[PDB]
């Protein structure tokens, strides 16, 4: 029931000639416009007070969580007066990045469900899920520059130990390589593998 | 596909310690390994005398350079010729040993691992990591205070190339690892990987069932150095409760065998042992121990002995038979050692704790599970828990 | 010339704090002041209506200054004409609100400060200090946290400009003070300064001799700071021991919060043995700073024995259950102990709730504390007539 190749889709923005993809995430699934930045250390969201989901959780400082994500620094709420996603105290606090702006905020460590294509044959197959993906919750003046219309975050397929495909590569088994194959086309997709594409 | 993997380990009689054969190279040999729960990496001793059609010493800044977080370049002193262990522009590696705390900079080495996996109630065919990364070691560095032909420490801490985090992430598995020592040199107790209550390996842990469903939890918080503690609110004798002293303050190792405290806990917590005592039973102080008793006296009954946990949930009830230590004879000393004043942490349990108990490092929930009842009660022992049989 | 000292003081409901008036400047008045045992001098806002023909303000390196142990002089940036608290060429002075943790930069002052003597069994007329050492601190430090239009604190710390210890130097008193907190709003507590065991001073201390004959005694260590310790090698509740683990003892002893506050560990396991030894059938929903409490109704009669296991274990505090329950709620009645967090400054601070209704002596010259070894209500007594305190 473990696949052994997984696809993401990946769309051209034409104003600002940069890729996004739809993202699922949650319980209930549900999608988010994310940047590809293919450098970046982690995927990060902006997450607000209207997030939905049952299988949300903020890891608690010095859990095996923040360990993974090599965070020790702790979190505190400096915000909202009542906790939601992204806001808690006693929590671990990592560094996101705009890679456009090259700003900087503090956010959150978070945990949620993640799915992603799987492959049947030679289509696309059904969805597949990490139920306890990490991820950042940044502050969200973090988006509302340089990014395609409605993107709310990034997710990063850099060297890092909760990069996109680090965490993709380990809950699934795959072999560690991922393959990028952009279109130039507003109008057509992309797509992201991971796993191995020489096993034919 | 494997769901479960396991590795024998057993207990070196003279130092306490814990020891497995990790089978590694092609052509697939054992190597004694000393058990390190908080170590960062496997590291072994690498020379002109290691052989393996399948070795390579990664090149610095490479991918594998990256996923073990070293990015200082490796240059090699020692041989003027290159053999493993010894190369240059390779990305360097700092590797401890545990017991004398002398550390040394290794190589980053890349070869093959394998490891059991199961078959029905019994072990299966061996599955292998063709690229394991681990650390080629100065011949030295083992070279004092391990087990007899012992050449290298397997470390499960919580870091980037720990062996679980590599074989979790080869195999797909859920990241949970289960610890069960036995506390006898002539019986193995086991390490195990992978979900215990996954009804795929029902059949391999079905023995162990009842175990299972008492089990007891309690947070777990990891340091920045990748060390396990959990937390202590007391240690009960009776009606007296010593109040030990944000990451729990007891350690969990396994690189000493009994357990530590620190020099203004133990004494308070010595003293107040020998209040639940009859008072004239003591005799001189044996071995490493500061109160020891003659055993013909104190058969009667010694008394209850609990870890009061983070939040008062949850106990960690310590048998008897576990703390008594039969130091000599007719000697039996209270088995906690002093760790003088500048104790790495308040209370550091060691393998003596941890033998014949199960323990189960929950990763993905971040606690810690052990057993509420003894493993005898159930009629088991960690030898026999699972099988452990070729 | 006295042998004996008396100041009122009395307890602000609405805090939990202890305060007292103080006479001070010429024309003498009244300066409401927060009670700070361990506080290292008087401080109060001279920004305000300061009219004194005997006020001044010391100037840098003189020897009021290094009596005072400050010698980092003092340059006004509010005002750029003189007045009290604001000068160039005087000395600085750090004073802290204990409540806040907040601490201002002063200027060192000096100026007439007045205290009752005692006459036969009575109080008696008011001795002066003519030269009283003291802070006119920055404005913002008493607007938060101090009893309703209290002005600055008066300390009796182990530190040289001292309330008490300028007392003991003017007046060539024995060094030793007691403190009789009044539980009630309504009626004042006092602290005496000078010996109690003086033939002297046999009067006016002469309703409080069997109280005095039954005191008994523990070392008093002192930090670093200036604050007063005791040891407490354990907590008994019934039979059961929590026991925390050449040195400063381990409890603080404080006037400036209500509570006893522990350290988290010690509160954890503490509360619990509490609990234990309690009906759980009688708890109802936690009120106020507390964690355990009870419906009043039930229990009444059911409190369990709570000691102060003391250094050595030579003595013992025992602490009655009209002291450590607190009535948080109309009909809840609550264990009064708070969590003092993992950061705290001591594992114990035991607080104005704890010294309240007890009779509670400082003996500097021995190095030692005593109390009272039975309660005070067994002989009759209350903090407010064990000494005649009527003007
Ligand atoms: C690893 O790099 C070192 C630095 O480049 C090598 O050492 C150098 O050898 C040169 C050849 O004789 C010599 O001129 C250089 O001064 C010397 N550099 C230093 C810092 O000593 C080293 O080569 C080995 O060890 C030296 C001492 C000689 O015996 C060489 O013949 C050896 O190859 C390199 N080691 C390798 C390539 O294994
Ligand atoms: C996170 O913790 C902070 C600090 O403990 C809380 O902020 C304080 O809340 C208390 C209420 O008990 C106020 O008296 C303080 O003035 C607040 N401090 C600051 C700097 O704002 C905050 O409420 C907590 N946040 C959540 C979501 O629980
Ligand atoms: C304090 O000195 C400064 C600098 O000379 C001066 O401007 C100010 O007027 C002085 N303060 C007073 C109250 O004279």
């Amino acid at each position: 029931s473990k696949p052994n190749l997984l696809v993401l889709p990946v769309q051209e923005d034409a104003s600002t000639g940069l890729h996004w993809a739809n993202i699922h995430k949650r319980t209930p699934l549900m999608q988010v416009p994310l940047l590809l930045d293919l450098n970046g250390k982690h995927l990060w969201v902006t997450c607000s007070q209207h997030y939905s989901s049952s299988t949300y959780q903020a890891p608690f400082c010095h859990s095996t969580q923040c360990s993974r994500a090599n965070t020790h620094q702790c979190f505190t709420c400096t915000d909202s007066t009542t906790t939601r996603p992204g806001c808690h105290n006693n929590t671990c606090g990592l560094l996101s990045s705009n890679p456009v702006t090259q700003e900087s905020g503090l956010g959150e460590l978070a945990q949620d469900v993640l799915a992603i294509h799987s492959t049947h044959g030679s289509k696309l197959g059904p969805m597949v899920k990490v139920p306890q993906f990490l991820f950042s919750c940044a502050p969200s003046f973090l988006a509302q520059k340089g990014l395609p219309n409605n993107v709310q975050g990034a997710l990063g397929l850099g060297q890092a130990p909760i990069s996109l495909q680090n965490q993709l590569f380990s809950h699934f088994g795959l072999k560690r390589q991922f393959s990028v194959c952009l279109s130039r086309y507003s109008t057509s997709n992309g797509a992201i593998l991971f796993g191995d594409i020489n096993d034919p | 596909k494997p769901n479960l993997l396991v590795l024998p380990v057993q207990e070196d009689a003279s130092t306490g310690l814990h020891w497995a054969n990790i089978h590694k190279r092609t052509p697939l040999m054992q190597v004694p390994l000393l058990l390190d729960l908080n170590g960062k990496h496997l590291w072994v001793t690498c020379s002109q005398h290691y052989s393996s059609s399948t070795y390579q010493a990664p090149f610095c800044h490479s991918t594998q350079c990256s996923r073990a977080n070293t990015h200082q370049c490796f240059t090699c002193t020692d041989s003027t010729t290159t053999r493993p262990g010894c190369h240059n522009n390779t990305c360097g590696l700092l590797s401890s040993n545990p017991v004398t705390q002398e550390s040394g900079l290794g190589e980053l080495a890349q070869d093959v691992l394998a490891i059991h996996s199961t078959h029905g109630s019994k072990l299966g065919p061996m599955v292998k990591v063709p690229q394991f990364l681990f650390s080629c070691a100065p011949s030295f560095l083992a070279q004092k205070g391990l087990p007899n032909n012992v050449q290298g420490a397997l470390g499960l801490g919580q870091a980037p190339i720990s062996l679980q985090n590599q074989l979790f992430s080869h195999f797909g598995l859920k990241r949970q690892f289960s610890v069960c020592l036995s506390r006898y040199s002539t019986s193995n107790g086991a390490i195990l990987f992978g979900d215990i209550n996954d009804p795929n390996n029902n059949n391999y842990i079905h023995n162990s069932l009842d175990v299972l469903h008492d089990l007891v939890y309690t947070p777990l918080t990891i340091s920045k150095q990748g060390e396990y503690f959990i937390q202590v609110n007391a240690i009960r004798v009776n009606k007296h409760l010593v109040i030990p002293t944000e990451i729990g303050g007891a350690l969990i190792t396994t690189t000493h065998p009994y357990t530590v405290l620190s020099h203004s806990i133990f004494e308070v917590f010595t003293q107040v042992f020998a209040n639940n005592m009859p008072k004239q039973a003591q005799v001189k102080a044996v071995g490493p121990f500061g109160l020891c008793y003659d055993s013909r006296k104190i058969s009667g009954g010694a008394p209850s002995v609990d870890l009061i946990l983070d939040k008062n949930d949850a106990v960690w009830r310590i048998s008897s038979e576990n703390f008594m230590v039969q130091a000599q004879d007719g000697v039996s000393c209270l088995g906690f050692v002093d760790g003088g004043v500048h104790a790495r942490a308040g209370i550091a349990l060691g393998a003596h704790h941890l033998e014949e108990n199960l323990v189960v490092f929950d990763l993905e929930r971040s606690r810690v599970g052990f057993n509420s009842n003894s493993l005898k009660s159930y009629g088991k022992t960690c030898s026999n828990l699972f099988d452990l049989n070729n």
